[PDB]
């Protein structure tokens, strides 16, 4: 791989997509889904590593306990 | 404020708290976003953080997590006014809330367990008396608000005793867990309740 890691690409897209083949005919939770996903792609544009510090306190909260 | 919707209170708003250290439009622009994403959709908050637990190889249950996590983030939740009536309620809350959280590591000692069992009916009691009190104390503001809240309480209490007395037959601690989060759950919102009477 050597080349590149992003959170956002890595863990949130593959995440969401996951998430929607959970229930795949569901029109009203894949746009939920979508909206969010876009959201946290703003909130990253406003400040980079944004979602990579969401992502390792969620983390963080369970490994403490 | 569905039990549902429990995470994104329990889990996520103390994550956007800290990022709002970081960058507070950022950390407001997530939170409201995972908030329409709730209210769109109840239980994707949850989906979501397992998800990610998921990715991130983190091999924890859930529902236990949370239920270790009750005590935590005491001013998410507390009534913000400084009235011994409030402090009091507070209090009542708090020691239920912290002794539910202990049930994942006690629930394996039965001597230990059996007395966590007699606390907790204790702290139940404690509260509701403290409730009906302060309800009563400002003149039965948020009439239905609180009645309805009460009267979940008390069915969820039920719930929780028939989930013990299982428990001793069956073993599957899981139950145990669900059952006090839900109690964790209501104990919050009756606290919410008081936040607006005056």
């Amino acid at each position: 791989d050597l080349v590149q890691t992003s959170c956002l690409s890595m863990i949130i897209t593959p995440a969401f997509a996951e998430l929607k083949q959970q229930d795949e005919n569901n029109a009203s939770r894949n746009q939920a889904i979508e909206e969010l996903e876009k959201s946290i792609a703003v909130a990253e544009a406003a400040c980079p590593g944004i979602t990579d510090k969401m992502v390792k306190k969620l983390i963080e909260k369970f490994q403490k306990c | 404020t569905s039990m549902v919707s429990m995470p994104l209170y329990a889990v996520m708003y103390p994550v956007f708290n800290e990022l709002e250290r970081v960058n507070l439009s950022a950390a407001q622009t997530l939170r409201a976003a995972f908030i329409k994403a709730e209210k769109e959709n109840p239980g994707l908050t949850q989906d979501i953080i397992m998800k990610i637990l998921e990715k991130k190889s983190v091999e924890v249950n859930f529902t236990e997590s949370l239920l270790r996590m009750a005590a935590d983030d005491v001013e998410e939740y507390m009534i913000e006014r400084p009235e011994p009536e409030f402090q009091d309620l507070n209090e009542k809350a708090r020691a239920l809330k912290q002794i539910l959280s202990k049930i994942p590591d006690e629930i394996n000692d039965r001597v230990r367990f059996l007395q966590t069992i007699k606390d907790i009916a204790s702290a139940i009691k404690e509260l509701l008396d403290t409730v009906n009190n302060v309800f009563k104390k400002y003149q039965y503001q948020n009439r239905r608000a609180l009645e309805h809240q009460k009267k979940e309480f008390v069915k969820y209490s039920k719930s929780f005793s028939d989930t013990l007395k299982t428990y001793f037959k069956d073993g599957k601690a899981i139950n145990v867990f669900v059952s006090a989060n839900r109690l964790i759950h209501q104990t919050n919102l009756i606290l919410q309740t008081f936040k607006t009477v005056a």
